[PDB]
């Protein structure tokens, strides 16, 4: 129930997500926060870079999944995914 | 009079059975001619021309540019599809036939699609030679029109008959003439 | 409300 | 059954300075946006109900394609592109029947670059209202095609003539029309 | 480009009034933008999408009548509550998708905003900030001097608490309160104490000039807000202690 680490343990994040996607954004955070723009997994799979990060998106489950190969004092928070459904308008609804 | 010089992008998706295979198309045309573009089964831009290289290169050298012009095919060709289906793939707009003589002419107008199908009856049955068409004609306005004409003897007590297959109708049309 | 017709980017060329 | 194809056809022309931007279903044109009046204007009204689309992300598209525009031009020993003389002729909505309301149709089509004149003429004289027309829709072999609108209540009367001139084109094309057709 | 601003970032509007957000651009251009309602977990919520181009704005869920949106720039959008309650108090961010992006769609939020609607402005009350000079244990024992800050009494949470060390300031070191210990908080409206340590050292901790003050940034009360109380007005002025080396 928590993360382990000063420096090393994995973050098992698994964000969900209703309508079909098209791009996947990822936004972890503290509070009262503009953002934590990750990185951007568009309807593919496998990119994520700077170590504790790892985009795993599969449509097939409709889910996504970031990891963090290194906690930190600052890698602990409040994490949810953003995306925007397709053939519908530019909206984003993130998840939890 | 003077010179002109003309870029020509062309983003082109392909559907094929619906959106069960997509293929994206990036292409550009310096003038008239096609100088570099992206096949989104080739995985990555292609130059077919010379002037296209370094555009070839800069583009592959790029991920974005990259993980974009791939990314097509689901986010923008699947995208659009779905959203335009609704009003084109489905349209369909019945054909308003005509028959007047000259030579005898049926005239299809009107119809979208322009899928169609057009046959000549003589007294009941149909007539398979002496026919000349005018193909399928767009007239911009999203409704294609064609005129089928027949070539004969109007000899009396016959009487001739234009049947128009498509989409649009559930069971051909057909008018007499006599 | 009104479902969008997403348009390809235009990427600047070398 | 059902096989396909979308386009995003877009362009920029010096030293006109002109460009357009619009979509193509199966060679009908969806919408389209103006770089003149920055409003994206749908082929049929009746699509804008459907789908939205705002006109910047054109026009901005269009900046790109001038500056690609440039670059290539210089990249290419400033060669110009080559003239190619437009095909006229033409068309009937309908077939006429007289008194009956009608439009006749001036298709100008497979040409090359996309600048054009055209002008509907009844008897000689030039008709200016009430016209309309077509974006520089796209061919397949990359040449333009376009089209222009003139309604009008058919009769023997009077006759029609379309005057479409291009930088390809030694004089101006003239295309006739008399109440009858081939 | 991208860059976001949300002009009141915290805003005090008595349980009934009209708080209005502004979202606006960078260098970039937006016809379309959005505003998400989030509070305490429950995640980022979207309440609706305005957007020029004349085109209205299509208010999300249900939320339907008050809190109206007026976008015109295409740069600026504007979010106005109608009203207000202290039921309304939750965070306001807001996002504007980069006109250009065409496809992939890219948008970029803002720094958000937190409506301080309280039912009676008869609960809030600045804090003072005061510092504390080092142990000469600590000092010793570690050659290391952890100098401690802390502020008594604000209401709303509302605090840019700097460490300006020997003049300009300096983020290197600091460590502040993640949540207040409100003054009585089994009391409904207690106020809120938040405190924060600097260590540095480096022999300097206790040195000639050294100015340091402990810093904190209140914003207060709207000039076109309400105050009949007798106690001063909350302004949103800034409360200062400063220590030196020795
Ligand atoms: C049209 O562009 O054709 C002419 C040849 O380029 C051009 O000079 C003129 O602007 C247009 N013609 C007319 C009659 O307006």
């Amino acid at each position: 129930q928590a993360l382990s680490i000063q420096e090393g343990e994995n973050a098992t994040m698994n964000c969900s997500y209703k309508t079909s996607i098209n791009n996947l954004q990822w936004y972890r955070q503290n509070s009262g926060r503009g953002l934590v723009h990750l990185i951007l997994i568009r309807s593919n799979e496998r990119e994520k870079h700077s170590g504790r990060l790892r985009v795993t998106l599969d449509t097939s489950k409709k889910s996504s999944s970031l990891l963090i190969t290194a906690s930190r004092a600052a890698d602990t928070a409040s994490y949810f995914c953003a995306t925007d459904t397709t053939s519908g308008t530019y909206k984003y609804i993130f998840g939890t | 009079t003077r010179p002109r010089f003309l870029w020509q992008p062309k983003r082109e998706c392909h559907f094929f059975n619906g959106t069960e295979r997509v293929r994206f198309l990036d292409r550009y045309f310096y003038n008239q001619e096609e100088s570099v573009r992206f096949d989104s089964d080739v995985g990555e831009f292609r130059a077919v021309t010379e002037l296209g290289r370094p555009d070839a290169e800069y583009w592959n050298s790029q991920k974005d540019i990259l993980e974009q012009a791939r990314a097509a095919v689901d986010t923008y060709c699947r995208h659009n599809y779905g959203v335009v289906e609704s009003f084109t793939v489905q349209r369909r707009v019945q054909p308003k036939v005509t028959v007047y003589p000259s030579l005898l002419v049926c005239s299809v107008s009107g119809f979208y699609p322009g899928s169609i199908e057009v046959r000549w009856f003589l007294n009941g049955q149909e007539e398979k030679a002496g026919m000349v068409s005018t193909g399928l004609i767009q007239n911009g306005d999203w409704t294609f029109q064609t005129l089928v004409m027949l070539e004969t003897v109007p000899r009396s007590g016959e009487v001739y008959t234009c049947q128009v297959e498509h989409p649009s109708v559930t069971s051909p049309l057909t008018v007499e003439w006599r | 409300e009104n479902p969008v017709v997403h348009f390809f980017k235009n990427i600047v060329t070398p | 059954k059902e096989e396909h194809v979308i386009i995003q056809a877009e362009f920029y022309l010096n030293p006109d300075q002109s460009g357009e931007f619009m979509f193509d279903f199966d060679g009908d044109e969806i919408f389209h946006v103006d770089m003149a009046k920055k409003e994206t204007v749908w082929r049929l009204e009746e699509f804008g109900r459907f789908a939205s689309f705002e006109a910047q992300g054109a026009l901005a598209n269009i900046a790109v394609d001038k500056a690609n525009l440039e670059i290539m031009t210089k990249r290419s020993n400033y060669t110009p592109i080559t003239n190619v003389p437009p095909e006229v002729t033409v068309l009937t909505n309908s077939p006429v029947e007289l008194r009956e309301p009608n439009v006749l149709i001036c298709f100008i089509d497979k040409f090359t670059p996309p600048v054009v004149n055209v002008t509907w003429l009844r008897n000689g004289k030039p008709v200016t209202t009430g016209v309309s027309e077509t974006v520089f829709l796209p061919r397949e072999d990359h040449l333009f095609r376009k089209f222009h609108y003139l309604p009008f209540l058919p009769s023997t009367e009077d006759v029609y003539d379309c005057r479409v001139e291009h930088w390809g084109l030694d004089e101006p094309l003239l295309k006739h029309w008399e109440f009858d057709a081939p | 480009g991208a860059v976001v601003s949300q002009h009141p970032s915290w805003v005090i509007s008595k349980s009934g009034t009209s708080v209005k957000i502004e979202c606006r651009s960078l260098d970039f251009q937006a016809t379309t933008m959005f505003w998400y309602r989030q509070f305490p977990k429950q995640s980022l919520m979207l309440m609706a999408t305005s957007n020029e181009g004349s085109k209205a704005t299509y208010e999300q869920g249900v939320e339907k009548d008050k809190f109206l949106i007026n976008h015109a720039s295409l740069t600026l959008s504007t979010l106005t509550v109608t009203s207000a309650h202290p039921e309304d108090s939750s965070f306001y961010i807001c996002s504007a998708r980069d006109l250009t992006s065409g496809a992939n769609n890219e948008q970029f939020f803002g720094p958000g905003t937190r409506l301080t609607v309280l039912e009676d402005l008869k609960n809030v009350f600045p804090p003072e900030v005061a510092v504390f000079e080092p142990s000469e244990a600590e000092i010793s024992h570690t050659q290391k001097a952890t100098l401690v800050c802390l502020a008594t009494g604000f209401y709303p949470d509302h605090v840019e608490l700097s460490w300006w060390v020997n003049g300009k300031e300096v983020h290197s070191g600091v460590s502040t309160d993640p949540q207040p210990l409100k003054e009585q908080p089994a009391l409904n409206d207690s106020r809120y104490s938040l405190s924060s340590r600097l260590r540095v050292s480096a022999t300097f901790w206790q040195n000639p000039r050294n100015h340091f003050r402990c810093q904190v940034q209140f914003y207060g009360l709207s000039e076109n807000d309400e105050w009949t109380q007798d106690r001063a007005k909350p302004v949103t002025q800034i409360v200062s202690a400063e220590a030196w080396g020795r």
